[PDB]
């Protein structure tokens, strides 16, 4: 279970893994 | 329409040359860039892979996708093994392979992004 010319990688949303 | 037909016939042979297990093209989207999540640093990295995206199926009808890279001989061919492993987040398709292995796809055209997402889900629908 997770939660959160081409764009710079900093624009992508950060995946977060839960336990 | 007829020029596209030939173009897809040629593309499929380019695909089969690199990846002989590919059986057919499901759909296509141009100008897709590939990112990788470095969880050993909690940072996204942009890869050198940018080009045409092809949603394809196995000879066993497994669903996957190829990006033929416009920068180098290094293309990318990945399977989509479970439909819930693909998420549309913001302007990106996020594709998680189990055990914290995450890539992200940016399609130049926003319409390709939500269309491909639906086609991915329907291709795996059972």
């Amino acid at each position: 279970a997770m939660s959160f010319h081409s764009p710079a990688a900093s624009n992508l949303p950060i995946p977060t893994f839960l336990h | 329409e007829d020029e596209n037909i030939l173009r897809n016939a040629v593309n499929l042979q380019v695909l089969k040359f690199h990846y002989p297990e590919i059986e057919s093209i499901i759909d296509i989207a141009s100008h897709v860039a590939v990112y990788q999540f470095d969880v050993g640093s909690q940072k996204w990295l942009k890869t050198s892979i940018e080009g045409t995206f092809f949603l394809v199926k196995d000879q066993r009808a497994r669903v996957g996708y190829v990006i033929l890279n416009r920068n180098s001989p290094e293309n990318l061919y990945l399977f989509i093994n479970h439909p819930s492993n693909v998420h549309l987040v913001d302007r990106y398709l996020i594709h998680r392979t189990e055990n914290q292995h995450v890539v992200g796809l940016w399609m130049f055209d926003p319409n390709d992004m939500s269309r491909i997402f639906n086609i991915v889900k329907e291709s795996l629908l059972r």
